[PDB]
C-alpha cells in the first residue's frame, strides 16, 4: 500500500 | 628434580604447571588447519613463560605466538590465532568455555546494566530457550585473528575502565535479531529473528559497528554519518554549527554543503556580515566538527561541499595546502567541489569558467542541481549582465588547479552535480541531490536549518548494510538476504532516536537506507574476472541487476505489509522511473549483459504499492565489517596479499580470503596498468545504485616518465569517469607499494 | 605526496565526448  | 613452574590463577592464586592441558587445548584450536606447527607455537612461547606468571598471560602469549606465524604460505594461522582468542575470551567473560544459557545471560546482563531491559520486556523465558536453539557458538571458530581482534576490541560488550568482557560473538548477533525484530507480530517475529541471526553470524549480511555495538544496549544512538545544508544566513550557519556539535558528539561522519554561504565583498544582507566571506565560517565549522575530539585534532571527520563556480573557488581550492597564512587554510577537513556538464564543456573548449557569488545570480544555484537548461541558460544570462559581480578564469586554470590540489592532499573530492540530480531515485525539482557525506557515497535530499530544532529542516543519514559477495553460492540467494537487510534497516529506522528534528523529518520521511556489498575483489577472482581489462564487465552488471532488483522487490514486499514512506511520493520511483531508464546511456557501449529480471512487472508492482524505503543501495567503503568477515574491502581491489595492522597487542596481519588457490586470480591495487578498467566497473554499478559509490583514483609515479604523473592523464580520468556517469570521486592515492 | 607535470593539451581534450 500507498498512505492515502 | 621437581622443578615446577608455578602458574598464578584470577586469584585463586598458586598452582603447578600444566604444559599438557595447554597442549590438549592447542591441538583443538588446530583442528581442521594446515601448515600450522603447534610444536613451534610452544616453543615460541613456552621460552617466555616465568615461574608464577598468571594463566591469562600463558593464554595471550600462545596467542600471539600463533599470531605471529601469521603469513602468506601459512594462512590457517589467523584462525589458530584466533580459535585460541575465541577460547580465551570465553573463560574471560564466562568462566568456562561453555556459554551460560541464553535466557540466564540476557538476565544477568540486564540486571548488570548492559542490556537494554526491554529484550526481557518483549520476549518471554520460553521465547529466549528458543533463540538459544537457533545459536551456534561453534560459529565463533570461523573468525580470523583480526575478526576477533575487532570483536574484542570495538562490538563486544565489556567494561572499558576494568578491561572485563561481558559476551560473545553469537549473543551479539541473536540479540542484534532480537532487537531488531522485536516488534513483529508473534506469528513471525521468530522465524525472522532466525533468519537474520544466521545471516549475520555466517557473515552473508555486514553491519555497522555503531549498530554491531549498541543494539541490545541502552543506547540508541546509531548514526555513521549525517548530511546537512547551511543556508545563507548567520541563523542557518549558526544552527548547521550546533548540528555538527551535537552530532560529532555522537561520532557521527559529517558531510556540510556550505556552497550557498555568498562571497567575500558581497553586501551586509541588513545585519548578517558576510563581507569577510566563506572561509571565517569553515573554520568555525571545522572548530564545531572537532570539538568533542582528544586534542581540538584527533577524531571528528566532515567534508564541505561547494560549486566550482562559487566566486571564491580559488581560495577555497587550497585550503588544505599546509604552505600558507594561518588565516586562509582550513586544513583538517576534506572539500567536495561540484562540478556539472557546462563546467567540463568549458574545459573542453578551452573557453573560460565565469565565477559568481550565489547571493548575486537568481535562480542559478537550484538550477545548477535540478535542472541543466536552466542552468546553461541563467549562467550565459549572468555572464553578459554587466551588472553583476563577476570573475573569469581560464577553465584549464580553474581545472588544473582543482587537481593538483587532489593529487597533493588526496582529499579534495569530485561531485558530478548533473549525473546525481538525473540518475536518481529523486525527482530534482522536489527532492534534488546537493551535496554528498564524508567518503562520498550518500546522496539524500536536505533542507537548511532556520534553528537547530527547526522542524521545516531536513537533515539525511547514513543508514547501511552490506553483502558479502564472497558468502553467497549464487545471485539468487539475494532474494532472501535483501528482505533481511531491508527489514531489520526499516526496524533500526524507527528503533533509534534524533538529537535533531530534522533529522527525524528526513528518516521518517523517506526511510533512506544504504545496503552496498563488501568481497567484491575475492568474488572476481573466485570468477577469474580482473579489473583493468574490462573482463569484469559483464559479471558487474549482472550482479548489480541482481542486487538493486532484490532490494527493490525486498522494499516494495514491505511497502505491501506496512505501507509505503510518507514521501513516496517525491521519489522518481513513484512515477514508474527505474534506474535502468535513467543510467548514462555510454554504458551501452561497454557491457552487453541483458537484464535477467522481470523490471517491467516490478515497475507497475512500484508504482501501484510503492516503496517502504526511498533509496536501498549505496556502496560505502567498510574496513571494520569487512574485517570481521576476513574480506576485501568494500569494491576496492587490495593493495596487497597480506594487509598489516598495529595494535597494543602487537602486529595484527590478515592474509586475503582463500590466497592458496586464488594468489594470481587477484589483481592488486598497483598492478592496474591505470584507472579505466575500474572506473567502468563503477559506471556499470552506478546504473543500479540509488545513490554513489566511494570511488577512488590511483597513479603509480613508476608507470610515468620522471615519475611525475601529467594533469592530461588525471584530466582524461576525470573527464572518464564523467562519460560512464561517475557521480562521484573519492580519494586519490599515490604510491606503488601501499 | 603527488609529484605532477602541469602541461595540458586542450587539442587532445577537444575531441572528447561526455
Amino acid at each position: 500500500y500507498l498512505v492515502g | 628434580m621437581n622443578q615446577n613452574l608455578l602458574v598464578t590463577k584470577r586469584d585463586g592464586s598458586t598452582e603447578r604447571i600444566n604444559l599438557d592441558k595447554i597442549h590438549r587445548v592447542l591441538d583443538w584450536a588446530a583442528e581442521g588447519l594446515h601448515n600450522v606447527s603447534i610444536s613451534q607455537v610452544e616453543l615460541r612461547s613456552h621460552i617466555q613463560f616465568y615461574d608464577g606468571i598468571k594463566t591469562s598471560d600463558i593464554h595471550e602469549t600462545i596467542i600471539k605466538a600463533a599470531a605471529d606465524l601469521i603469513s602468506r604460505d601459512a594462512p590457517d594461522y589467523q584462525y589458530l590465532a584466533a580459535r585460541l582468542a575465541i577460547f580465551h575470551l570465553r573463560k574471560k567473560a564466562y568462566g568456562q568455555f561453555e556459554p551460560p544459557a541464553l535466557y540466564d545471560h540476557v538476565v544477568k546482563m540486564v540486571e548488570m546494566g548492559k542490556y537494554d531491559n526491554h529484550l526481557l520486556e518483549d520476549y518471554t523465558e520460553e521465547e529466549f530457550k528458543q533463540m538459544d536453539t537457533f545459536i551456534d557458538h561453534d560459529r565463533d571458530m570461523t573468525f580470523s585473528y583480526a575478526a576477533v581482534k575487532q570483536l574484542e576490541g570495538k562490538y563486544l560488550v565489556q567494561n572499558r575502565v576494568t578491561g572485563e568482557i561481558y559476551e560473545s560473538a553469537q549473543f551479539l548477533y541473536i540479540l542484534v535479531a532480537a532487537c531488531l525484530f522485536s516488534n513483529y507480530p508473534r506469528e513471525t517475529r521468530l522465524q525472522y529473528v532466525k533468519r537474520f541471526y544466521d545471516a549475520v553470524s555466517t557473515f552473508k549480511i555486514s553491519l555497522p559497528t555503531p549498530i554491531m555495538s549498541g543494539v541490545r544496549t541502552p543506547t540508541r544512538q546509531f548514526s555513521s554519518c549525517v548530511l546537512i545544508e547551511c543556508g545563507d544566513s548567520l541563523d542557518s550557519i549558526n544552527a548547521t554549527s550546533s548540528a555538527i556539535v551535537k552530532y560529532v558528539s555522537q561520532r557521527a561522519g559529517i558531510g556540510i554543503n556550505a556552497g550557498r554561504i555568498r562571497a567575500l565583498g558581497s553586501p551586509i544582507r541588513g545585519g548578517e556580515a558576510f563581507h569577510t566571506g566563506c572561509i571565517p565560517f569553515y573554520k568555525h565549522f571545522q572548530t564545531a566538527v572537532k570539538s568533542c575530539s582528544q586534542g581540538g585534532v584527533r577524531g571528528g571527520a566532515a567534508t564541505l561541499f561547494y560549486p566550482m563556480w562559487h566566486l571564491e573557488v580559488e581560495s577555497l581550492l587550497v585550503l588544505k595546502n599546509n604552505r600558507g597564512v594561518e588565516g586562509n587554510r582550513v586544513r583538517h577537513m576534506d572539500y567536495g567541489v561540484q562540478i556539472n556538464k557546462l563546467m567540463y564543456t568549458r574545459l573542453l573548449k578551452g573557453e573560460d569558467i565565469t565565477l559568481f557569488s550565489p547571493s548575486d545570480v537568481p535562480g542559478l544555484y537550484d538550477a545548477f542541481f535540478a535542472d541543466q537548461e536552466e542552468f546553461e541558460r541563467l549562467y550565459t544570462k549572468y555572464e553578459k549582465d554587466d551588472s553583476i559581480r563577476k570573475q573569469r578564469v581560464k577553465a584549464v586554470e580553474l581545472f588544473s588547479l582543482m587537481m593538483q590540489e587532489r593529487a597533493s592532499t588526496g582529499r579534495i573530492y569530485i561531485q558530478n552535480v548533473d549525473h546525481c540530480n538525473t540518475h536518481s531515485p529523486f525527482d530534482p525539482a522536489i527532492a534534488p541531490v546537493r551535496q554528498s557525506n564524508l567518503c562520498l557515497a550518500i546522496a539524500l535530499p536536505t533542507k537548511p536549518l532556520n534553528d537547530v530544532n527547526d522542524e521545516n529542516g531536513e537533515i539525511a543519514l547514513c543508514t547501511l548494510s552490506a553483502f558479502n559477495l564472497g558468502a553467497i553460492n549464487n545471485l539468487d540467494e539475494l532474494e532472501e538476504l535483501a528482505i533481511l537487510a531491508v527489514r531489520a534497516l526499516d526496524a533500526l529506522l524507527d528503533y533509534q532516536d534524533y538529537p535533531i528534528p530534522a533529522a527525524k523529518r528526513g528518516a521518517m520521511g523517506r526511510r533512506t537506507l544504504g545496503i552496498g556489498v563488501i568481497n567484491f575483489a575475492y568474488y572476481l577472482a573466485k570468477h577469474g574476472k580482473r579489473y583493468s581489462d574490462g573482463s569484469a564487465n559483464n559479471l558487474t552488471h549482472k550482479t548489480f541487476e541482481a542486487i538493486q532488483y532484490y532490494l527493490l522487490k525486498a522494499s516494495n514486499e514491505l511497502a505491501k505489509e506496512q505501507g509505503a514512506c510518507p514521501w513516496f511520493n517525491e521519489t522518481t520511483y513513484a512515477k514508474g522511473i527505474l534506474p535502468i531508464d535513467t543510467y548514462k546511456k555510454d554504458l551501452d557501449t561497454i557491457a552487453n549483459e541483458p537484464l535477467h529480471y522481470d523490471w517491467e512487472a516490478l515497475r507497475e508492482s512500484i508504482k501501484t504499492h510503492g516503496l517502504r524505503n526511498s533509496t536501498l543501495s549505496a556502496l560505502m567503503p567498510s574496513e571494520t565489517s569487512s574485517q570481521i568477515s576476513n574480506a576485501t574491502n568494500g569494491i576496492e581491489p587490495p593493495r596487497g596479499y597480506v594487509s598489516i595492522k598495529a595494535s597494543k597487542d602487537g602486529i595484527l596481519r590478515q592474509v586475503v580470503p582463500d590466497y592458496e588457490h586464488l594468489h594470481d586470480a587477484y589483481e592488486l591495487l598497483w598492478e592496474m596498468p591505470g584507472n579505466d578498467g575500474y572506473l567502468q566497473l563503477v559506471g556499470i554499478m552506478q546504473k543500479f545504485i540509488d545513490q554513489s559509490i566511494s570511488a577512488n583514483t590511483n597513479y603509480d609515479p613508476s608507470r610515468f616518465p620522471s615519475g611525475k604523473v601529467p594533469m592530461q592523464q588525471l584530466l582524461k580520468d576525470l573527464l572518464t569517469a564523467y562519460k560512464f556517469g561517475v557521480k562521484t570521486l573519492y580519494y586519490q592515492n599515490t604510491r606503488d607499494g601501499a
